[PDB]
């Protein structure tokens, strides 16, 4: 529960609260008690939502890709990275080493392509998702033995039920995850730099299980990020520039903040 | 590279307007529009990256304020949208005077202006 | 009796001494100490010098002049090729160790100015380019300081590290660094500002060649003024002492 | 065969929902924590500490340091004012990128007291006296020393200790305020004024710059999750 | 072997919770810890500095 | 339990129960017995479903909006307002201050339009649903970066699936809800006057996450509210005239009854 | 943890309720609070006033 | 698996109903109570004060 | 620890700091408070406002030169036309107050002077 | 008809999943064990013994 | 008839199982047997073999 | 839980841990404390999901 206000009164000592030196970088534990008069309230408000977990416990779309039942992209794959959007990395950001478990949810759509054919009585599509772990043997066509996924986790939806949900632990040789680091892959200081080189999380792949229909179709699948249990160390300054790439930190430089009349001006 | 984002606040400077081909690393720049000010801090520059993709953007100008609308003598003005670019105020009269009605903020050379003058009552 | 502006540290055969100080910053409130046998995942016994690689080592000297923008230091790349640390660090593949960071200016009662000395955890830099990414020598200075630039860096097929002060090269805001373990020298109250950080990482131990941890920003903030018949020349000083450090893993010197 | 119905709500995906679900890895051995220095538990906390705060956004100075230095210089008058901006630390661009306004753009209600700490960064020979005041709002700003000093203020004597903390209570009428612009949640209005002039002796600098910083109070608190203005995107990245 | 613990409810009843899944990563996430510690970032000194006291004497 | 009636008998006292003053305001407490000769009848009457719960507790469609897969109008949004519909609105009007959570229910139907493209075939629709708090990005677009929703709450629903359905608690910064307001916006009696400078609950957003089909398909959502944990204070009179406005309380003048032929009519 | 309580019958055989989710704005309606006081609006007076007595004496 | 069972009445949306239903702002602090004058709990309370009776209710 | 040369004093919703003071000189020794039951003579009952009467007003500033005489306050009247004190003492016949007087001057170390801060009573001229 | 609701990952078919299920012959009488040498209850048990290494893998 | 048994979590919290179907080929897995005996093909020789010793004397 | 590490020391004896024969087929029960000094760490890794039952429990 947040502190209560003191109730003070008029005072003539050699108390000086509000002088200080921020020089020793101390911020000042002063209350407004110190310098004025004030009464006594008690407060009943709560710092319930500020906290780590409530703050980052939100589902969030990290990418989302589009894959046929024709023609030439027959299956779609990506390179788990959480970069890939700006809010939820934003949010992620905020702190140097973080610890959570991941609650996966997954959204497929899919829609009729424009065509010719004649007769068109589709049926109800089934989807496949096969997540390869780093070393395992990626698909290289659509009807790969790969598919199999005996020791590889898989998930089968058909469409118009609920969307399908996972949860995956704290999946890391560290003993955090690190949404920042300052070294190279070599120990020569040379090759690549950045939080590029901590990544490896594995390839995820998306395919129709069937046909479904004479006709032409596109399904698009959304991937959405849940964490949950989540410990946090070392906070550091919200992203001021807008992000440019998924592997590096590279920027353009922007102004501290906007520009307004004058220096005694009550308005933006 | 495509075609630049199109921006509300800015437009392509020239002669990128006149341009069909950006090869990977191309920057090009904007201007603010009329009546829109520049805005300091940000950059009208984007870079087409290797991704065939160009570099987010932001609105790069801001809106022009016109002036005060200042003080009617025994009427009441109101502003329901602000002073800003292309806001509308309204010219009232108090009980017992008779009375434009509106006026409307509007780009009027480099800068805006009002574009009724007040009236009498 | 006593006054608390005067500050005496010793470590090893060194010893720094301060008659005007601010209080000393200790990191997150952690004192830096040893790895516990609960916490360890390396196997072979560790190696504590304890006396030579726990010293005072000093950097050189940078000149403070009214348009300085700043400097930088890589703390495991700064100590690299100075003493028995730097011999240390090099035939061992595994090390850990916290630093004490003391910078020191010194000026009259006429000259003013504000310095913010601040250690940064996993100081991620970016490139000029936003394609590509910045060049270990533009990135690691040795034996040298790293300057900030006043304006923006231009962008064209380089690997320049983006120097803008207003965004410390990592694009964030230079007033909200204070988040991570700081001081200010404002030079009409305090000569020196002392910061004694642990060890912070994500795994036990660390190679401290291919990964650096922490970095130090000294920013003048206002910048120095004086009127003429003054001293114009003002030095900064740096002094470095490694703490409770241990390495693993002997193997043939990396050069 | 249990006799079941099922409500409202099924087969629907909240967003911000509790529930259970089956691991995709079972029986997975996680790594062992261990002691890692400073443990963030609240978002409060973070907004306790100072942060710099860019006062002098006038112009390009928003493309320098300048933006945080405040001008103060000796002038052959008195009464004058240094600076003065509103209380809105979520919409005013004074406070909007400061660590607090960062952290508020992320909710939507904020209620407590501001803490500004004042710092002198001139000569070790000069002094000053100013006045440092709030006024709640009902009638705007003040535009004299002789208005503002009605308010609640501060009268900051320059010496050997260089800060001075100005506290900006709470006496807003609605229990918490909105962090965008509402006219309804007005704050008030923060200003500084010559109280003496500066005395500087001779061969000394006569023209000083303040700085300024700003942290959330104890009783701080924020009450409502949405998604910050500031963060923008055109198209994936990479 | 079921938990009952308070709801969040405003100032001025009780839930039940049981776990079916056996990888302590399944369970609904801690929405209820209300623990803070801000000495780490706000005086992080190594010298007790009192308030009324000069911070420089 | 309704107060059961007492038995009397016949009277020639000094006590005048009938006789009193209205001037004072008092409502008189006197029951048939007083008046009369009584018989003693157990009341098992029950006030149950006259209880301020009982009476705001049900749901009741405040707004419905119409979005399409194709043209302008991609997605719809709503400025949150309970004033929108009559019969809600009157009924709240019976207070002064309530303070409630809220239920709402969400209802989408779909509908194909009239169009010449030959071979539709569709498949299910997925719709979402996104609540922007004010001060939050607000979509410009219908592929819009903000429908990440990473803080902002979002549903998603399948057509063909159960109406979704969530809990709102009582969000508000004062200490009950404004059913009324007698002030400005401005401290200087000018601007915005009413219940309208009060009002301040985000805008709702809403929008088809597939296209579906080749042909053109117009979506309509209907918002149903359910007030529950209801608590009232001050009550006054319902709205004789018809409603005009939601931002204000303006009306057209109305009589105070309907007409009859004289003061002696037993009919309408 | 489960709350027993009677159910809304005819005058001249209790439910079993549990709690699911931990907000307490998620529960049910409180459908069953029969409590009155029209005191204040009916008799707001100062001075208390006797039925058979007269009004103004 | 617990083998269940769905009885007619089911995924239907009758408006007089009383359930439960997951929050959308989960630990969200409602702003304290406090004692306003003239609560009703009752809207019989409200039916038992005078009210003048328009008698006269005449042409115009 | 402490010094002796710092001083804050707190009245109403206003604050005064010091770093080069002397000590507080306190009237006749005697300490303001209010008016006792057994010393009275007037019979309604007071007003006591005791948070915007009590509270620092900030009069103007004057310049010191090298031929500067001096100034005078009649503090009654200086206060006469600011804040609520004003409009207390304007409605109001009869009034009874303490004053806490504070003057402040700013200089170097290469400037010198010294100046006299006096409270007279009755200072009929 | 007791009042339920359906959670996301309904009818959904993941293969790491632990879920009781009907049994297609009930009331089966399975062959009793017996005592069979070399029972593997660990993969690192077989991870422990000695194999061959082929060092000099060079062409053919 | 329920059983109540810990859960797998990290180093340095209890669920709940009931069986439905009658046939115990229908239960879940056992995914927590963590028992071990690798002397039965490591080391499987007839006379021990203490490890400072030599093999061969 | 698996086996945590023992710390050892020098030595100058007449054990000869690292000496063995295979020919007997043996597998020898060395550790790395045997032939080097070594920290004492405990570990707290764990065989889980290296057991026959996770191993072939999947679709
Ligand atoms: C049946 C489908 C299973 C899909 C499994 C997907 C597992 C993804 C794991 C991602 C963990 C979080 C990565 C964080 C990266 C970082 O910040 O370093
Ligand atoms: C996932 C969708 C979430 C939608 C959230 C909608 C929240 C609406 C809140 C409305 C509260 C009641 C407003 C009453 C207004 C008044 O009477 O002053």
């Amino acid at each position: 529960r947040v502190a209560d206000t003191v109730g003070t009164g008029p005072t003539n000592s050699e108390a000086i609260p509000a002088l200080t030196a921020a020089e020793t970088g101390h911020t000042s534990q002063v209350v407004p008690g110190d310098t004025m008069q004030t009464r006594h309230v008690k407060n009943y408000h709560s710092r319930s939502e500020s906290t780590v977990e409530n703050f980052l416990c939100r589902s969030a779309c990290v990418y989302f890709t589009e894959y046929k039942n024709s023609g030439s992209k027959r299956y779609a794959e990506w390179v788990v990275t959480t970069r890939q959007a700006a809010q939820l990395r934003r949010k992620l950001e905020f702190f140097t080493y973080i610890r959570f478990d991941l609650e996966l949810t997954f959204v497929i759509t899919s829609t009729q392509q424009p065509s010719t054919t004649q007769n068109q009585d589709a049926q109800i599509l089934t989807h496949q998702i096969m997540y390869v772990p780093p070393g395992g043997p990626v698909p290289d066509k659509v009807d790969s033995y790969v598919w199999q996924t005996s020791t590889n986790p898989s998930v089968f939806w058909t469409e118009g039920n609920a969307p399908p949900r996972m949860s995956i632990p704290f999946l890391s040789i560290g003993n955090a995850y690190s949404n920042f680091y300052d070294g190279w892959s070599e120990f020569s200081r040379n090759g690549v730099y950045g939080i590029n080189t901590l990544n490896n999380m594995g390839t995820l792949y998306a395919r129709h299980v069937n046909t479904g229909s004479t006709g032409p179709i596109k399904s698009t699948i959304r991937i959405y990020f849940k964490p949950k249990h989540v410990k946090a160390w070392i906070p550091r300054p919200p992203r001021l520039c807008q992000y440019e790439k998924a592997k590096n930190v590279n920027f353009q430089p922007s102004g501290v903040t906007t520009t307004r009349q004058s220096i005694t001006t009550m308005t933006n | 590279c495509e075609v630049p984002t199109r921006l509300n606040s800015a437009s392509l400077k020239q002669p990128y307007i006149t341009q069909n081909y950006f090869p990977v690393g191309t920057v090009v720049e904007y201007e603010c529009r009329p009546g829109y000010r520049r805005e300091p801090s940000l950059s009208p520059k984007l870079t087409c990256l290797q991704n065939l993709k160009w570099s987010t953007a932001v609105e790069f100008c801001k809106k022009k304020s016109c002036p005060n609308p200042g003080e009617i003598r025994n009427g009441q003005i109101d502003v329901p949208g602000g002073i800003l670019f292309g806001a509308t105020i309204s010219f009232s009269c108090n009980t017992g005077y008779k009375l434009s009605t509106s006026s409307f903020c509007l780009i009027s050379g480099s800068s805006v202006q009002w574009s009724d003058p007040l009236p009498e009552c | 009796g006593y006054s608390d502006r005067v500050r005496s540290i010793t470590l090893g055969n060194s010893t720094i001494t301060t008659q005007e100080c601010a209080n000393v910053v200790v990191g997150y409130g952690v004192w830096p100490d040893y790895l516990k046998d609960s916490e360890a995942t390396a196997e072979d016994q560790p190696t504590q010098p304890d006396v030579a690689t726990c010293r005072f080592y000093t950097l050189d000297s940078v000149q403070w002049q009214k348009t300085s923008p700043g400097w930088w230091w890589k703390l495991p790349d700064a100590l690299s090729n100075l003493g028995l640390f730097g011999q240390n660090m090099q035939y061992h593949y595994l090390g850990r160790t916290g630093y004490t960071i003391h910078v020191q200016c010194n000026a009259s009662k006429f000259h003013q100015g504000c310095l913010l000395v601040v250690c940064v955890p996993e100081a991620e830099m970016g490139c000029a380019t936003l394609d590509n990414t910045p060049s270990s020598a533009e990135l690691l200075g040795g034996d040298a300081a790293k300057e900030f630039a006043g304006e923006p860096i231009a962008s064209g097929s380089n690997k320049l590290v983006q120097r803008v002060v207003y965004n410390a090269g990592m694009g964030i805001g230079v007033g909200n660094l204070t988040i991570f373990p700081h001081q200010w020298i404002n030079l009409r109250t305090n000569n020196s500002a002392t910061i004694v950080m642990p060890y912070t990482n994500s795994v036990p131990m660390d190679n401290m060649f291919r990964h650096n941890n922490i970095t130090l920003m000294v920013i003048p903030f206002v910048p120095l003024d004086y009127c003429p018949g003054s001293t114009t020349y003002v030095p900064i000083t740096v002094t470095i002492a490694p703490m409770c450090a241990e390495y693993n893993g002997l193997r043939l010197a990396s050069h | 065969g249990l006799p079941t119905m099922n409500t409202p709500g099924s087969c629907q995906f909240l967003t911000s929902d509790d529930f259970q679900s089956p691991s995709a890895m079972p029986q997975y051995d996680v790594t062992p924590e261990m002691k890692i220095p400073g443990e963030v538990k609240n978002l409060m906390e973070i907004a306790e500490v100072d942060s710099v705060v860019p006062v002098q956004n006038v112009g390009e100075k928003v493309n320098s340091m300048e933006a945080y230095q405040i001008p103060v210089r000796s002038n052959e008058g008195s009464g004058t004012q240094v600076f003065g901006f509103p209380l809105q630390p979520g919409y005013s661009s004074v406070f909007s990128r400061t660590l607090l306004g960062e952290i508020l753009n992320y909710y939507t209600h904020w209620s407590g007291s501001i803490k500004l700490t004042f710092m002198f960064c001139g000569s070790a020979m000069a002094t000053g006296k100013f006045l440092l005041a709030y006024s709640p709002p009902g009638a705007g700003a003040p535009t004299k020393r002789v208005d503002a000093m009605l308010g609640t203020h501060v009268v900051w004597d320059v010496g050997l200790q260089s800060s001075c903390v100005l506290c900006i209570p709470w006496i807003s009428q609605t229990h918490y305020r909105y962090v965008a612009s509402d006219e309804y949640t007005a704050g008030g209005f923060i200003t500084c004024w010559y109280q003496t002039n500066i005395v500087v002796p001779a061969d000394a600098q006569s023209s000083c710059y303040i700085m300024c910083f700003v942290s959330a109070c104890n009783d701080f608190s924020v009450r409502l999750l949405k998604d910050t203005p500031f963060i923008s995107q055109n198209s994936f990245f990479q | 072997g079921a938990q009952v613990s308070t709801q969040k409810t405003g100032a001025h009843i009780h839930y039940t919770n049981i776990n079916y899944y056996k990888d302590a990563a399944s369970n609904s996430a801690t929405r209820q810890d209300f623990a803070q510690d801000p000495g780490k970032f706000t005086e992080p000194v190594k010298d007790i500095m009192i308030k009324s006291l000069p911070a420089l004497n």
